[PDB]
Formats: C-alpha cells, sequence, structure tokens
C-alpha cells in the first residue's frame, strides 16, 4: 500500500531547572525506528527497529549531529518566541515540529510535510505545494518572512522530493519482513448485562498492524455513530494495536446488532455478532 | 494557555490468564502540556520497575505515552494506573478491568 | 534519514 516516514521533535523549557529538554523520534508507518533524548546519559540517536541497525557508524554520527543541532536551534527559538508573544521568562513553553513524506505503492511522492506548533497551537506549516507557508498568527508571519527571505521552502522541497522518498524506499526494502506485512485483527464480541432491561455489546479488535482500522456497530443495518462508545486505538507494546467499540442495547435485541471491521490486513470487511 | 486533559486506558498486552506472565499498560493520550506523572499500582501500592515510551504526539499536536510493566495477573491482585496532570485537581485512578 | 538545512531559526 502507501507508506509514510515522519520525524517528530519536541522541546520543552523548564526555567530554573536547566536547559530545555529535547526529544525526537522517527517513524516509518506506525513503526518507531530511531530516537534521541537530550537528557540521556550520553545522548546519541539510537536504533529502535532491527532493520535500521545495519546502517553504518557514519549514519549514526550524522544523525546525532543533526539532532544536537536541532536541539540548539530549538533552544534559540524558544527564547525568540517569548519575544514574539510578549511572554515572561518564568513559564514552561513547548515547541513541536514534524516533517516527512508519504509515498504511494509505486514509491512516488504523494505529499510532503513540515509543520510546527508553539504551546500546542499551530504556528507555521509548509503548504502542500512545498513552496509557500501558512502562518497561524502575526508572530508566525515574522518567521514566514524570515524563511521566505532565506529560501527555506526550496531546500525542504528538495529534501522531501529526494532524500526523504529515497530513504523511505530503502527502509521499506530493508524492513520488508515487518514494514510490508499487515497483521489483521483478531476479533470477538462480548456481552455484559447492565440491568434487567439493557446490556453492553463490545466489539474487540486485537493484535493488528498498522494502526488504521474501522469498527462500527449497526442496528438493523443502520450505523449507530452517536450511540457507539469508541476508545482510541492503543498500542499493545509489541508492535500491534488494539481497539474496541461498545453499544448499549435493549435486552432481547442483541441479534439486531452487527459489528463491522475494516482493516488493510483483511481481504474482506468482517461482520460479527454476539454468539451466546 | 490551552490545556488538554489526558485520556487514560489501562489494559494488558495479551488476554489476561491468571498465572500467565503478561504486560500491564497505561496509555495516556490527548494531553497538553507534556509534563505528566503516571504510576502503575498493585493493590494500591506503586510498582517499582515501570518503563515508558519516548514522548511523541498526534496530528493535533497532543501528546501520548505508554507506561508498561511485566506482571502475572492473579485472581486476588488488583491493578490500576494513577495519573497526575496540570489539568487535574487531584490524581485520577483508573482501575484495570480485564474486559476493557 | 533526517533533513538539515545547508539558517532555519524562527
Amino acid at each position: 500500500g502507501s507508506h509514510s516516514m515522519r520525524y517528530f521533535h519536541t522541546s520543552v523549557s523548564r526555567p530554573g531547572r536547566g536547559e530545555p529538554r529535547f526529544i525526537t523520534v522517527g517513524y516509518v508507518d506506525d513503526t518507531l525506528f530511531v530516537r534521541f533524548d537530550s537528557d540521556a546519559a550520553s545522548p546519541r540517536e539510537e536504533p529502535r527497529a532491527p532493520w535500521i541497525e545495519q546502517e553504518g557508524p557514519e549514519y549514526w554520527d550524522r544523525e546525532t549531529q543533526i539532532c544536537k543541532a536541532k536541539a540548539q536551534t530549538d533552544r534559540e527559538d524558544l527564547r525568540t518566541l517569548l519575544r514574539y508573544y510578549n511572554q515572561s521568562e518564568a513559564g514552561s513553553h513547548t515547541l513541536q515540529n514534524m516533517y516527512g513524506c508519504d509515498v504511494g505503492p509505486d514509491g512516488r511522492l504523494l505529499r510532503g510535510y513540515h509543520q510546527d506548533a508553539y504551546d500546542g497551537k499551530d504556528y507555521i506549516a509548509l503548504n502542500e505545494d512545498l513552496s509557500s507557508w501558512t502562518a497561524a498568527d502575526t508572530a508566525a508571519q515574522i518567521t514566514q518572512r524570515k524563511w521566505e527571505a532565506a529560501r527555506v521552502a526550496e531546500q525542504l522541497r528538495a529534501y522531501l522530493e529526494g532524500e526523504c522518498v529515497e530513504w523511505l524506499r530503502r527502509y521499506l526494502e530493508n524492513g520488508k519482513e515487518t514494514l510490508q506485512r499487515a497483521d489483521p485483527p483478531k476479533t470477538h464480541v462480548t456481552h455484559h448485562p447492565i440491568s434487567d432491561h439493557e446490556a453492553t455489546l463490545r466489539c474487540w479488535a486485537l493484535g493488528f498492524y498498522p494502526a488504521e482500522i474501522t469498527l462500527t456497530w449497526q442496528r438493523d443495518g443502520e450505523d449507530q455513530t452517536q450511540d457507539t462508545e469508541l476508545v482510541e486505538t492503543r498500542p499493545a507494546g509489541d508492535r500491534t494495536f488494539q481497539k474496541w467499540a461498545a453499544v448499549v442495547v435493549p435486552s432481547g435485541e442483541e441479534q439486531r446488532y452487527t459489528c463491522h471491521v475494516q482493516h488493510e490486513g483483511l481481504p474482506k470487511p468482517l461482520t460479527l455478532r454476539w454468539e451466546p | 494557555m490551552i490545556q488538554r486533559t489526558p485520556k487514560i486506558q489501562v489494559y494488558s498486552r495479551h488476554p489476561a490468564e491468571n498465572g500467565k506472565s503478561n504486560f500491564l499498560n497505561c496509555y495516556v493520550s490527548g494531553f497538553h502540556p507534556s509534563d505528566i506523572e503516571v504510576d502503575l499500582l498493585k493493590n494500591g501500592e506503586r510498582i517499582e520497575k515501570v518503563e515508558h515510551s519516548d514522548l511523541s504526539f498526534s496530528k493535533d499536536w497532543s501528546f501520548y505515552l505508554l507506561y508498561y510493566t511485566e506482571f502475572t495477573p492473579t485472581e486476588k491482585d488488583e491493578y490500576a494506573c494513577r495519573v497526575n496532570h496540570v489539568t487535574l485537581s487531584q490524581p485520577k485512578i483508573v482501575k484495570w478491568d480485564r474486559d476493557m | 534519514k533526517r533533513w538539515i538545512i545547508l539558517k532555519i531559526v524562527r
């Protein structure tokens, strides 16, 4: 199918408690493969997937250098943003950045991304054309003017259309055992009486990869979107994901409800019912 | 400043079977800012050796973390996750229910 | 493989 590569970065200041903490992680699809934490004993970028371990020492050296450089620029940016927003130096503030690329089945670029947030709010984002910016407020418009004068988008476009895609393709091949394997969900329906007049039906999906999935309850064939309780998809800790969806049904009407599961690992979407 | 309170799920990696080793997870998501305190509890007492994932975030910029520990469920032992965050006037305790 | 500009200060 299609695939993605993303690098995530967070810097958090902590006045009176040293310099900002910086954490960055890299993902291919829903698989973590590298990490760097400025508070680690001897901070280096470290592998987190078996298929990246074969990269040589100069790969690791370069990556580590980049991570440390980004940590330093983020420290400078946190000080700048205090000025842009007329903020005190007393508080903790957060800078987040994500960038990366999506490719289709043939490996061609579908689109690239580079976007930032300050204190949890959109700040500036590269537009899909990879040539212009969307700034969220007048503070971000100052960064926009700076990055336009510096021709930042031209450099990012080159990376996103080139290296990003090329290296994603390399990782997909080196990790094809796992990155190109979809694990379908193991599914079942449980039944829990609430009272003499009502019962909970819960539809489970376990052990699936990648994380994208659709679980829906139907009553007499109609989607129960507003009466379905749907938890966030959650990691099992072993590469796979879990999810459930629950409805409250009048006692005796359980057979009018069906749970529908769509996942890229399934050849056909599944229909399940409670089996007493 | 905007603040978003954590969603909390407590669950096991594998279907729970008494006497079978497993992992107990506490997944906290959807929160901002990123400072958060998470404890796993066994019969109300903090479990000592708990690992967690590296801080990452969702498309809407809110953070998520997985805290986990090896454990062997039994009939009598009760497990829970205790979470504190700037958005909470007191820590929230979510009990482990092997049907959720 | 990561990107690094060859200034990107905000």
